[PDB]
């Protein structure tokens, strides 16, 4: 609400108006990344950037094996620093810095899959918005009976 | 006699999506536009124009009033 | 006088000095670069009127 | 052959900037000599365009695929909405919307000819008007046929009848000029007979409603018919710009002479050293805002409504009331070299021509101006490119979430005592969202849920009597994979629930970076300290995004308790010590 | 020299009244002077005959009720300026018209003298309601174009009599629009568009091709000046 | 460009480097550099221009005069002060009151002072006032008439178009300006003027010989249609008789954009600030064909391209008659040694000088082989690389020039022989051209509408030019408006004499009260006429028919429509705007791609307008394809139509047979990109689903 | 009510300026006869006047003359303002010969039977005593205005240059409304139209053209309805 509200009071002051969901979007983006503490049950590195999803399935399976599950604070992040700290290594390697997230990918052996727009504008792949689904690619197309009966 | 002669909320009603739209009137065009390509083989599987068709035109035109006109359907693989 | 054609002035006020040389700032400049005979008529005439002026060419 | 080949095939129109989606649109090409490409005037707002040798790239879809996205997706016809406010962008202002206040304005200043007369038709009030013994705007009695819908207001107070009847389809005489009843002849016959001053903001009224209650070829002839009688209007609308329709006001003078006569009388008591310098300044420029503020009041109370600047200034044409406030009236206070105030003001207006040196201040604000476009610019891009990298690949994955959770935002606000008083911007947070569930006040659901909100809606919520409600918005939204159509919302771009795919991400991350460039805003002044005031405009917004601490700290209590103040005369320090 | 393309009138009907009329082709700079000149004498040239004056029994100028009618005297005189008919008099006659009881009246019940003929029997004038008392003498007169309300000293003598609008002109609007056509590689060929409306009494194909008589006679004026030279056919 | 002072280049400030200090505009650049003209671009504010009086130290730094005042009576005494001594004294005003003497005619005055401080004095307390008005302002900017009326930005915009504006066929000068206009051509070099005193022998277009006082005998030869940097012309015309007297620095012959030694850039044109059917609509040019069939805006255009013979490993090609494989038709506008002749009129991908390449590498294929028995190739392998006209160009071959090794003219090592052939052209106004006025007023040209379809005057003159009234609110530049007044005075004369009135009585004691219709106006940049004067000279004008003035002392004059022929409502304000012709042409921003030249280190087609290339199909592009979701087209668009080799070859051949389009492959950067990061020892490899690739 | 043929009154103010009157037309009526009289009389009425020229020792419009005080396109330019009559529908071609110091003027030029010079008074050069000017002017009987570019049909013919034409004789065409002094509510309108041609032709033959291109279009409109 703050942030919403912050930056909305900025965009209000001059006329421009911009609808909250496009606000919304990227605070949702912006939240995303959870930092932990006292990891010493859920065997992975305590104070570090973990995804909030990555993180619940790891306290899942922790508390489906018995072991206590890891501490969690949410870490309100810079649109640059979530940026970098991406899956795909393609988008932020097209992004500022592409010396270290190159050599990070080359020390950890990370290989990146290909959801995502940037690491597909690359390739030359259909991008996976819009038409480019799979869902709206796997149609087929035959006309009807009435419709070739009638030529 | 131009883009717009084909009215787009009646094809939006007629199948209910629209990026399933147009990749559905691409592959009818591609069809089409295959079977002007025929050069007299008489291949079974490809279709030609169900609409009446002037003489120059693009297949394009002709997807969209066969889809417009609803006597064409299809199903998802 | 008659240098230039008809123009019907608007001005209200008069001009004790006019425009100077507009290529002044290229040719002075270069003319006391090359030390020819113009820049040593400008110094001769600026010391003879007591003005500051460089006595050493470029 | 070339022109029996290009018809039915489209062409993608693009401007170099592209600040955001409407950047690129499908046109459908069509053979014109010259070099130059012809192009609609009722599009080229939303390219940012202005025939001032503005060059737009073509770039041509070739296979079918491409072309059909082109004729389905791109076209010109189905863009009328902008999504970053859902705002219709495709009806300028410029030209169309000058000529149809003209065309719909009410007589005060211009003498009406042919006053209060039965006509019976539009024909007749055509006739008539090119008799001469007509003028466009003149309040008059005319009978319309079958058919043509009654204005909103007129349905109830009916022509009083014996027999019942309905004015629903029937025909009914009418208390309207004529160029009111050729605009409503633009709009179609279902439309209602719209009964007012147009302008622009009601045009823009009038183009949302159409857009939204009409399907796209339809909206496109109305608005293709509003431009054609809009510059047919604007030619014969009587507006030009020679010098005497431009006024100063006569009082300008003996308030600049009071003002400046106070001003002599300080200065002469600032030289006897009773008054700092500082002082001096500080009141001078407050007495000259107070001048410049009286001033513009006397300017604005000094035109008529006939002179074609108020026209075109008035109607939402083209224009603001600070130009014309330095046009006619005196220019006011401007700034010095690093964000100060001159304590004398520039007191000529444009009209009667600056001298040397108030034209001099005025080149120093005016080059600061332009290098502080220029760098808003750069840095609008930048972060509109950090936006789209954070903010991609998020699209629309599932059709509806089995979730039920949602965000209270609040609809009802400030009300006063005895009444109720919606949000003020309700249009930009509550519209275009979705009700996580029903609302209820006397048992009975108002508004069903998975719904749009739109006017009458929350009208009708903010009339029964709610405060709050429960939009499902995208913070909310959990889902297997991305977000859901429902839980965000439907688009601001085509007016319907958004599509399964469509790239909701970068439509965000353009939208709030297309007005970086608009904001136009920089710290006017310090105040002579450093650090009092926060980050203003575009930088604020840079900070926000970044998660930085602001410049400007403000400290939060943890914990409710007892907090006193410990002035140590090194450096200060508060002290909190929360109860429990 | 010579014309590229010789233009040809053409047109397309839509309903009984409503007509629209294309010129094929024209030299460029000729789709204006045809449109507007048309237009106006089209509007303002065709003979006609409209009522002038109408005069109710047992009514004032300033007193706008009439008795046994429901509606105000306006509409009476919006009903009566809506009215057609055809006069060959070439002078003002008048028309009775009269009725007793409640009911409805149209142009139908109205006794029409010789030479003055009503169309449109099925409009609506008036509605009655108990004792009828409805006997109006209305002016049919002659004309030529559009003019408002007159006043040539006729209250004084009657104070019943009261003006009213005219529609002389045989066609209710006129609205043309001129668009560009490509022909021989050249695309600033205007093509004149002209659509008319028209009253129900005359046929909108007849009233152009007065329109074109009266332009035919009207600019035979400049071509009797001299005997001169210009490239047709 | 000879006037301006940089702040880039090798010891001094960058522009990445510049900041919000250095480019604003200091109080002390008053006198000593222009506020106004400057690069709008990037680099605002870091390049400007020295002021009209400003003048040089011995030391170099930038002075500028000021009259020297002693005790209140100033004097005929004139000191030239730096950044420095205009901080310990106080300035005023050249706008102060001055009575009969040069006291003062007002005590208090309005001064400068240390600081920039624009707080006032009253009584003898300033020792030195400025020279002129116009000392603040450029030569560029002075040009200017009304500035004092303009915005600041549209001035700026104004002063930065006027470099931008080209020489027409016959120039005239305008018809308002300022008056300094002279000097700003007299002082261009280009002005032929007299080196000595003399009267005139003969005159002709190519010289002029003219036989001094002492007996000497000189002859200014004068170019004639000479190409200039930027491809205008810069013919030089003849203003003196046969015989009449020249004095020291008389102008002799005009030069480019000149009339009688006076500066002319652009025409005088009727003006109507009206909006037109929406032709100018958002800052757009309405004009007549009275302006193309009277030849008012149009501009020679002489452009330059050449092409030599080379000695290379294989042989040296030759320039010749005999070129390979063409019809004769193609070659019947050659000379013997393969010349075009001069004036032979060209069209695009016509034949220049005809140059052959001596080999190329011969590797026949059977189908070429039997083609070549069936119809016999001459025995002698060349290949077709002659000089061709490029595309989208027409003109006259007006001159051509031939350098050949064996002669005594100097080459360049390895060449023989180099041919320069020069092409002018005529170009007419047309769409798409980009004209402007003084006050920062542009804009393209959106309709050549027909003479009679102007909205004309009461006395049947149609309007040169129709414009959006629009524009001068919102842009704030109301000074253009007393510039169509001031024309239209100019226009048709003025007779004010004993009116009695202020305005007539300072226009008597100035002298412009006795005016014949047509001759020019000249306002000083900040000494221009008053709006009193405008209004009471619009009120006396001299009748030109009828004994009935046109224009109303409102200003605006009762217009009347072309293509429906009724009056418009209410007067439209009418005028003569000077109106400059723009250097940004539609003859030459028009380009466009099929299939053209290919870059190497990658294969993206390249770029630019003389090399055939591509439109930049940037990264907010393919945001936007995004964000409509079309996928096919931004795929297409990023793999088909370029940088995949396998791709547009197929797709090519698929158009022309007429199938569909086949479905693209990889493009070949992204192949690149695996190469480059394959060499920094990054084990980059692309495995599909089942495996490796 | 009232029916008056129109008649249409004609005056003179001068040789090639006169005023012609149509005093019974309609209300609201006249104006916009005046517009189509405007119209078709300075866009389409037929005339005459150089559209190619041929200078010796010249090749091309972009070089000057060994003689003359101005170049060769300031020729064009005086050129396009001479006006003349040709009744001869092929092309003829004039003759321009002066040697000499002297001015040549338009009545210097010597033109053939049927084709007439009507402003002998222009300047188109100036000789020194060195000048040497013949030139073949082309005449062209046409009507509106046609370009340079479309002048051009042989390309041996090194030494011929096309020009650009103005074939029409008529410069302003004016029109004006009054009130008749008849007495009745309709308020018939005279209009005043000012004609004002060149020396070619005198203004009644301009609108005696006109009104046959009017007529026979308006009587094309006409006639195929009924
Ligand atoms: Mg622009
Ligand atoms: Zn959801």
């Amino acid at each position: 609400v703050h942030l919403v509200g912050e930056v909305q009071k900025v965009y209000n002051s001059q006329g421009v108006s911009i609808h909250d969901k496009h606000i919304e979007i990227i605070i949702r983006q912006m939240l995303r990344r959870v930092t932990i503490i006292e990891s010493g049950d859920a065997e992975l590195l305590p104070g570090e950037l973990v995804e909030r999803t990555k993180f619940e399935t790891e306290n899942r399976r922790v508390v489906q094996e018995g072991g206590h599950p890891a501490s969690g604070r949410p870490q309100l992040m810079g649109i640059t620093k979530a940026s970098l700290a991406t899956e795909s290594w393609l988008s932020a390697a097209s992004f500022q810095e592409t010396t270290r997230v190159l050599t990070d990918a080359a020390i950890n052996a990370k290989s990146d899959s290909l959801i995502g727009l940037k690491e597909n504008v690359i390739i030359g792949k259909l991008i996976p918005a819009g038409t480019g689904l799979s869902r709206y690619r796997n149609i087929r197309v035959e006309p009807t009976e009435e419709a070739k009966a009638a030529m | 006699e131009g883009i717009i002669n084909p009215p787009i909320d009646e094809l939006l009603e007629a199948t209910d999506s629209k990026y399933s739209l147009v990749i559905y009137a691409a592959k009818r065009a591609r069809q089409i536009n295959a079977y002007y390509s025929q050069l007299g083989e008489g291949l079974l599987e490809y279709v030609g124009p169900l609409v009446d068709t002037h003489v120059h035109e693009k297949p394009l035109s002709i997807a969209l009033r066969e889809i417009n006109a609803g006597l064409l359907t299809s199903e998802a693989i | 006088a008659s240098t230039a054609p008809l123009r019907i002035s608007f001005a209200k006020i008069k001009e004790p000095l006019e425009v100077p040389n507009l290529l002044a700032l290229q040719t002075e400049s270069f003319d006391w670069l090359l030390g020819n005979d113009a820049w040593k008529a400008r110094v001769e005439s600026a010391l003879e009127s007591g003005q500051d002026v460089p006595t050493k060419s470029g | 052959v070339l022109e029996e080949v290009i018809a039915e095939h489209p062409v993608l129109l693009n401007r170099a900037p592209t600040l955001h989606r409407l950047g690129i649109q499908a046109f459908e090409p069509q053979l014109v000599e010259g070099k130059a490409i012809q192009i609609h005037p009722l599009v080229c707002t939303a390219f940012n365009a202005d025939f001032d040798g503005d060059q737009m790239a073509v770039h041509l879809p070739l296979s079918a695929e491409a072309q059909a996205e082109a004729r389905i997706l791109m076209l010109s016809s189905n863009n009328i909405l902008k999504p970053a406010d859902g705002r219709p962008v495709t009806m300028p202002t410029q030209d169309m919307v000058l000529g149809l206040f003209f065309l719909t304005t009410d007589s005060e200043g211009r003498s009406p000819k042919g006053e209060g007369r039965a006509f019976g038709s539009s024909a007749e009030a055509i006739m008539a008007f090119d008799a001469g013994d007509l003028t466009l705007q003149a309040k008059i009695d005319i009978r319309f046929p079958v058919g043509t819908i009654p204005p909103r207001g007129f349905e109830p107070p009916a022509r009083e009848e014996g027999e019942p009847e309905w004015q629903q389809g029937d025909t009914f005489t009418l208390k309207t000029t004529l160029g009111r009843a050729l605009f409503n002849e633009l709009l179609p016959e279902d439309y209602p007979f719209v009964d007012y001053e147009v302008g622009k903001k009601q045009l823009s009224e009038i183009v949302n409603d159409l857009a939204e209650r009409y399907p796209k070829v339809i909206v496109a002839a109305t608005l293709d018919n509003l431009k054609a009688a809009g510059f047919f209007w604007a030619t014969r609308s009587g507006v030009t710009v020679a010098i005497s329709d431009i006024v100063v006001p006569d009082a300008k003078k003996e308030i600049v002479k009071g003002y400046e006569g106070q001003d002599e009388k300080v200065q002469k008591q600032y030289e006897r050293g009773l008054i700092t310098k500082e002082e001096r300044t500080q009141e001078l420029i407050a007495i000259w805002t107070k001048a410049t503020n009286e001033v513009a009041e006397a300017m604005n109370d000094n035109f008529p409504k006939t002179n074609p600047v108020s026209m075109m200034v008035n109607s939402g044409a083209r224009g603001n009331m600070m130009q014309m406030r330095q046009i006619a009236g005196m220019r006011g206070l401007v700034s010095n070299a690093k964000n100060e105030t001159i304590p004398r003001p520039i007191k000529a207006s444009f009209r009667e021509g600056l001298s040397v040196l108030e034209y001099f201040i005025s080149t120093h604000g005016a080059r600061k101006g332009l290098a502080d476009t220029a760098l808003r610019t750069a840095d609008s891009g930048y972060l509109t490119r950090r936006l789209v990298d954070v903010s991609q690949d998020v699209i629309i994955r599932e059709e509806d979430c089995g979730t039920e959770r949602g965000l209270k935002l609040p609809i009802a606000t400030r009300d006063a005592d005895g009444t109720l008083r919606k949000a003020e911007d309700v249009e930009t947070s509550v519209y275009a969202r979705m009700l996580a569930e029903d609302v209820v006040i006397d048992g009975k659901v108002i508004a069903p849920a998975n719904v749009d909100l739109g006017d009458v809606l929350i009208d009708a919520l903010v009339a029964h009597g709610v405060e709050e409600v429960k939009t499902r918005s995208i913070l909310t939204c959990e889902s297997q994979v991305g977000t859901c159509a429902m839980c965000y919302g439907r688009s601001l771009a085509t007016g319907k629930l958004v599509d399964i795919g469509e790239a909701v991400g970068i439509i965000a991350a353009q939208s709030i970076g297309e007005p970086g460039t608009q904001l136009t805003m920089r710290t006017f002044h310090t105040g002579g300290v450093a650090g009092d005031d926060i980050t203003q405009g575009l930088p604020r917004v840079v900070e926000l995004f970044e998660a930085r601490t602001p410049k400007g700290v403000a400290p939060i209590s943890e914990a409710s308790g007892r907090v006193r103040i410990e002035e140590t005369e090194k450096t200060k320090k508060i002290v909190v010590t929360p109860d429990d | 020299m010579l014309i590229a393309q010789r233009p040809s009138l053409t047109e397309e009907v839509v309903d009984e009244f409503r007509s629209r009329f294309v010129i094929e082709p024209l030299e460029p700079g000729f789709g204006y002077t045809l449109g507007n000149s048309l237009r106006r004498t089209l509007l303002s040239s065709i003979p006609g005959a409209a009522v002038t004056s109408i005069r109710i029994d047992g009514v004032l100028h300033e007193f706008t009720t009439v008795p046994g009618v429901k509606e105000d005297v306006t509409d009476l005189i919006l009903n009566i300026k809506q009215l057609v008919v055809s006069s060959e008099h070439d002078e003002p006659v008048v028309m009775y018209l009269r009725k007793q009881g409640p009911g409805l009246v149209t142009a139908a019940d109205i006794a029409p003298p010789a030479g003055v003929e009503v169309h449109n029997p099925d409009l609506v004038l008036a509605t009655l309601n108990g004792k009828g008392k409805l006997e109006m003498e209305l002016t049919v007169e002659r004309g030529r174009g559009y003019v408002s309300a007159v006043q040539n000293k006729q209250v004084g003598q009657e104070i019943g009599r009261i003006p009213v609008d005219s529609i002389y002109s045989p066609v209710l609007k006129v609205t043309y629009k001129v668009e560009a056509t490509r022909v021989e590689q050249r695309t600033d060929f205007d093509k004149l568009i002209v659509d008319v409306e028209t009253k129900q009494a005359m046929r909108p194909r007849d009233a152009m091709a007065s329109a074109g008589k009266t332009l035919v006679e009207l600019f035979g004026l400049a071509r009797e000046l001299n005997i001169d030279a210009e490239g047709i056919d | 460009h000879k006037r301006r002072l940089n702040a880039l280049g090798p010891g001094g400030l960058s522009r990445e480097r510049a900041g919000f200090e250095v480019r604003d505009v200091h109080p002390s650049h008053y006198g000593r550099m222009c506020p106004i003209e400057t690069p709008e671009g990037p680099n605002i504010g870091l390049i400007g221009s020295l002021a009209s009086y400003g003048r040089i130290n011995p030391f170099g730094f930038i002075e500028t005069p000021y009259r020297k005042v002693v005790e209140g009576q100033v004097t005929d005494d004139v000191d030239y002060l730096t950044a420095d001594e205009e901080d310990r004294f106080v300035i005023a005003q050249a706008n102060a009151a001055l009575g009969d003497d040069m006291r003062f005619a007002e005590a208090r005055v309005l001064v400068r002072r240390r600081g920039g401080e624009v707080d006032y004095v009253p009584g003898d307390d300033v020792d030195y006032m400025d020279v002129s008005p116009r000392q603040m302002v450029s030569v560029a900017t002075a040009m200017i008439p009304f500035l004092e009326h303009d915005d600041a930005n549209r001035a700026l915009m104004g002063a930065n178009m006027m470099r931008q504006a080209v020489p027409l066929i016959k120039s005239e000068s305008p018809l308002v300006g300022t008056g300094m206009e002279y000097r700003s051509a007299a002082d261009a070099g280009d002005v032929v003027k007299a080196e000595k005193a003399g009267v005139v022998q003969e005159v002709s277009a190519d010289y002029i010989t003219t036989t001094n006082d002492d007996g000497t005998y000189i002859t200014y030869r004068l170019a004639k249609f000479s190409r200039s940097n930027q491809g205008t012309s810069v013919n030089q015309k003849v203003i003196v008789a046969e015989g009449d007297r020249i004095i020291e620095g008389q102008v002799l012959a005009d030069g480019p954009a000149t009339e009688n030694g006076e500066m002319a850039l652009g025409k005088n044109l009727l003006v109507a600030f009206m909006p037109w059917e929406g032709h100018n609509y958002e800052d757009a040019i309405i004009l007549s064909q009275r302006l193309v069939q009277d030849d008012v805006l149009s501009s020679i255009h002489i452009e330059e391209h050449e092409v030599d013979a080379r000695d290379t490993k294989l042989g040296p090609e030759e320039i010749t008659r005999d070129i390979p494989n063409v019809s004769e038709e193609v070659l019947a506008d050659l000379d013997e040694r393969g010349i075009i002749r001069i004036g032979a009129e060209v069209v695009a991908g016509d034949i220049l000088v005809g140059k052959v390449t001596p080999k190329g590498e011969t590797e026949l294929t059977p189908e070429e082989r039997l083609l070549r028995a069936i119809f016999g190739e001459k025995a002698r392998e060349v290949r077709d690389t002659s000089l061709k006209v490029p595309h989208g160009e027409i003109g006259k071959v007006i001159g051509v020039r031939v350098f050949d090794r064996e002669e005594g003219d100097e080459l360049p090592p390895g060449v023989n022989q180099l041919v320069r052939v020069y092409v002018a052209q005529k170009r007419k106004i047309t769409d798409g051209d980009k004209l402007a006025g003084r006050h920062g007023n542009k804009g393209v040209i959106s309709k050549i509408n027909p003479i009679e379809d102007m909205p004309f005057l009461e006395d049947g003159t149609p309007v040169d030019i129709i414009l959006n009234p629009l524009a001068v609110p919102s842009r704030m530049n109301p000074g253009q408006v007393l510039e169509i007044h001031l024309g239209w005075l100019a226009s048709r004369g003025w007779d004010v004499s004993g009116l009695a009135e202020e305005w007539a009585q300072r226009l008597q004691v100035i002298g412009a009260d006795k005016v014949e219709p047509g001759t020019n106006v000249a306002t000083p940049v900040f000494d221009g006429a008053r709006e009193d004067e405008l209004a009471g000279l619009l009120q006396h004008t001299i009748p030109n028919r009828d004994g009935e003035r046109m224009v109303l002392p409102s200003g605006k004059a009762r217009l009347f429509d072309g293509r429906s022929g009724e009056p418009f409502p209410e007067p439209i304000s009418v005028g003569y705007m000077y109106i400059l012709k723009l250097h940004h042409l539609v003859d030459d921003k028009l380009h466009a791609r099929s299939t053209g030249p290919y870059s190497m280190i990658t294969q993206q087609p390249l770029g630019g307008k003389a090399q055939f290339g591509g439109q930049r199909f940037g990264e907010m592009e393919v945001w936007a394809l995004e964000a409509y979701g079309a996928a096919y087209a931004l795929q297409e668009l990023l793999t088909i139509k370029s940088d995949d080799v396998t791709g547009r070859v197929k797709v090519y051949e698929a158009i022309v047979k007429g199938e569909n389009i086949p479905e693209p492959g990889i493009p070949e950067s992204f192949k690149v990109l695996i190469k480059e990061m394959q060499s920094l020892c990054l084990n980059v490899e692309v495995l599909s689903s089942d495996g490796m690739s």
